[PDB]
């Protein structure tokens, strides 16, 4: 589960500690390592370590960036990022692997380097009615906007719900805050059954809502 | 002295059902110490060979690898939709262990037409003193759509954006949102929303609108 912290907004100059912790196993029984992730796409490893067996090593690149080090107590692993700038603003991800096995990594933490102060999002229904309908399908959603940072995660009835949701790419305001949709498509003979919640979490700012979406009235 | 990997191609489209190949040069000799990589779309990076041609457990053998030294090869036969993703090569020879740039799988598929749907700016959001107007273009393909916006037969322009999906792991159709936003005040002045899409998919643009309560 490599269960790592949560995303951090940090201001340039400081810095950030980033956590990992295998839950159910002991994450020090083996090799741990950081990888950097940039713009979701090309990947920098950093360095790892081992502690029962060293073998521990650093990416020249992020030597005096990045500290690694493990709390055998509580099985956790640490990335201690100094002196952030932009180009620090990245996904980074905790993995751990032995030998010739597993090779299995966390779920990563998005790091945005930034002088702004967090923006929690405005939930906005998109109610289905018979223009958000076609046929027997039809399509309903929540507008997730004006946010800062990255990331925002949206479910739908608490994650019961998966099958036809589509959640865009988050995109960037004029006002430099970004905004994302997530619909769904369902029956539209179920519109008056089982009601249909989105779950928005946006962990910098704390924000947790959940809005139900109905069909428009008057 | 460092280990630079060169990735080929960057970009790569496949039908369901056909063999591809991913290309992987390191400049350094590196013996059979690299790996593979696979990064389906909000997911981490999961492992999928490691010593050059072995396989983790639960991954599919239609995915192989080869080579030796210098010169690395990804193949996946009988492409799957599923496979959808971005592979990355990797040397563990020596420190530091670096990977390549990356190859994108993107799969090919018949043209699908847009479902579209719009919705009028919510409630709660009007009392905010803004009003978005969003259309949705559900599991069409190719991703190519033109999404014009025309408010009261006014056509609109530089108000308005676009977010896309990647592609869908199931059935490889996109999806499309376009976003109008107007002020409240601009909003409340006019009466007929609509959104007219072009694709290829469809013989003759669809067009769909709303009347302003």
């Amino acid at each position: 589960l490599l269960a790592q912290s949560g995303p951090e907004l940090v201001k340039p100059g400081a810095s950030v500690k980033i956590s990992c912790a295998a839950s159910a196993y002991s994450i020090t029984d083996f090799t741990i390592y950081w990888v950097k992730q940039s713009h979701g796409d090309s990947l920098e490893w950093i360095g790892g370590i081992d502690p029962h067996n060293g073998g521990g090593a650093y990416n020249q690149k992020f030597r005096v960036k990045a500290t690694l080090t493990v709390d055998t107590s509580s099985s956790t692993a640490y990335i201690h990022l100094n002196s952030l700038t932009s180009e620090d603003s990245a996904v980074y991800y905790c993995a751990i692997f032995y030998g010739n096995f597993f090779d299995y990594w966390g779920q990563g933490t998005t790091v945005t380097v930034s002088s702004a102060s967090t923006k929690g999002p405005s939930v906005f229904p998109l109610a289905p009615s018979s223009k958000s309908t076609s046929g027997g399908t039809a399509a309903l959603g929540c507008l997730v906007k004006d946010y800062f940072p990255e990331p925002v995660t949206v479910s739908w009835n608490s994650g019961a719900l998966t099958s036809g949701v589509h959640t865009f790419p988050a995109v960037l305001q004029s006002s430099g805050l970004y905004s994302l949709s997530s619909v769904v498509t369902v029956p539209s003979s179920s519109l008056g059954t089982q009601t249909y919640i989105c779950n928005v979490n946006h962990k910098p700012s704390n924000t947790a809502v959940d809005k139900a979406v109905e069909p428009k009235s008057c | 002295l460092d280990n630079v990997m060169t990735q080929s191609p960057s970009f790569m489209s496949t039908s369901v059902g056909d063999r591809v190949s991913v290309t992987c040069a390191a400049s350094q000799n590196v013996g059979t110490n690299v790996a593979w990589y696979q990064q389906k779309p909000g997911q981490p990076p999961k492992a999928l060979i490691y010593s050059t041609s072995y396989r983790y457990s639960g991954v599919p053998d239609r995915f192989t690898g080869s080579g030796s030294g210098t010169d690395f090869t990804l193949t996946i036969s009988n492409v799957n939709s599923e496979d959808l993703a971005e592979y990355f090569c990797q040397q563990y020879n020596i420190y530091p262990v670096t990977f390549g740039g990356g190859t994108k799988l993107e799969i090919k598929r018949t043209v699908a037409a847009p479902s579209v749907f719009i919705f009028p700016p919510s409630a709660e959001q009007l009392a905010s003193g803004t009003a978005s107007v969003v259309c949705l273009l559900n599991n069409f393909y190719p991703r190519e759509a033109a999404v014009q916006w025309k408010v009261d037969n006014a056509l609109q322009s530089g108000n308005s954006q676009e977010s896309v999906t990647e592609q869908d792991s199931a059935d490889s159709t996109y999806s499309l949102s376009s976003t109008l936003t107007l002020s409240k005040a601009d909003y409340e002045a006019h009466a007929v929303y609509a959104c007219e899409v072009t694709h290829q998919g469809l013989s003759s643009p669809v067009t769909k609108s709303f009347n302003r309560g």
